[PDB]
């Protein structure tokens, strides 16, 4: 069966590169379509973007070109890398497949001076 | 981009008792609508796709209707295990968009 | 079953595919029309060990899973006997997902070689939809 799992810091400052992990367990990433969502304090969930099996990608436009969704099939990962974060970025980050049944447990990301 | 507008904002209900949440879009797109359930500490749980189709692991008392613009999500007769949040979500176009929510809770 | 045109193009425009990621309704119906005829039980076994499943064609080495192609990825996590279907409901749900890759449908070589290019709004002209 699949198994996906956010891995990555929990806090970060502002205008530095936010990235997170997601390992896939029980197939490989080259039979699905990889997405990255998350939910900000308020109840607010925003899709950030998908890699499909071609390796094209589509990205959130709010995202302003910040972000970057790459593969590594070798170590069964994809990842999120959002460039100049600040504290609007602040927000629980969770990696799920396109069809949206396989979800990771979610990490949540602060970004702040301290 | 697509807005979807959920109403009600929040829903009270004793167990027993049937719901229905709704989501309308922005412009019609079609059957692409989605519907999530999030609890606290959680991932969202994907309930009905496509406006009306059954997700296999879900209780059968969740079932989905609508098309064009307007959508609704029905519980027939909640459980507590209903209580939480509910999202819906288009796919007609990029990006993909969420509606705000619907909490749903016990009075 | 073997769709009319405009029995199609009503079912797909319910299945949501008009104007979905981009692609108008006719280009659906013209696909429909030059892989399969309309014909929801159309199959073809491909060089590479592979076969093309249903109103759509869908292939068994990337989207569906027929357990008899090599190399098979599953992309659709659909097995390609409910490709096979009267109901075009499993059809149109991996469509959309094959359509939601960068390569659109081009997936589709028939729709490719006789649709990309023409007028398909002539498609489902003529219709009551």
């Amino acid at each position: 069966d699949v198994q996906l799992q956010e891995s990555g810091p929990s806090l970060v400052k502002p205008s530095q590169t936010l990235s997170l992990t997601c390992s896939v367990t029980g197939d490989s990433i080259t039979s699905d379509y990889w997405s990255w969502i998350r939910k900000f304090p308020g109840n607010r969930l925003e899709y950030m973007g998908y890699v499909s099996y071609s390796g094209s990608t589509y990205y959130n436009p709010s995202l302003k070109s910040r972000i970057s969704i790459t593969r590594d099939t070798s170590k069964n990962q994809y990842y999120l890398d959002l460039n100049s974060v600040t504290t609007e970025d602040t927000a629980t980050y969770y990696c799920a497949n396109w069809d949206g049944d396989y979800w990771g447990q979610g990490t949540l990301v602060t970004v702040s001076a301290a | 981009d697509i807005v979807l507008t959920q109403s009600p904002a929040t829903l009270s209900v004793t167990p027993g008792n049937s719901v229905s949440l709704s989501c309308r879009a922005s412009q019609s797109i079609g059957n692409n609508l989605h519907w999530y359930q999030q609890k606290s500490h959680e991932s969202p749980r994907l309930l009905i796709k496509y406006a009306s189709q059954s997700i296999s692991g879900i209780p059968s008392r969740f079932s989905g209707s609508g098309s064009g613009t307007d959508f609704t999500l029905s519980i027939n007769s909640v459980e507590t295990e209903d209580f939480g949040m509910y999202f819906c979500q288009q796919s007609d176009s990029w990006p993909y968009t969420f509606g705000g929510g619907t909490k749903l809770e016990i009075k | 079953k073997v769709f009319g045109r405009c029995e199609l193009a009503a079912a797909m425009k319910r299945h949501g595919l008009d104007n979905y990621r981009g692609y108008s309704l006719g280009n659906w119906v013209c696909a429909a029309k030059f892989e399969s005829n309309f014909n929801t039980q159309a199959t073809n076994r491909n060089t590479d060990g592979s076969t093309d499943y249903g109103i759509l064609q869908i292939n068994s080495r990337w989207w569906c899973n027929d357990g008899r192609t090599p190399g098979s990825r599953n992309l659709c996590n659909i097995p390609c006997s409910a490709l096979l279907s009267s109901d075009i409901t499993a059809s149109v749900n991996c469509a959309k997902k094959i359509v939601s890759d960068g390569n659109g449908m081009n997936a589709w070589v028939a729709w490719r070689n006789r649709c990309k290019g023409t007028d398909v709004q002539a498609w489902i002209r003529g219709c009551r939809l």
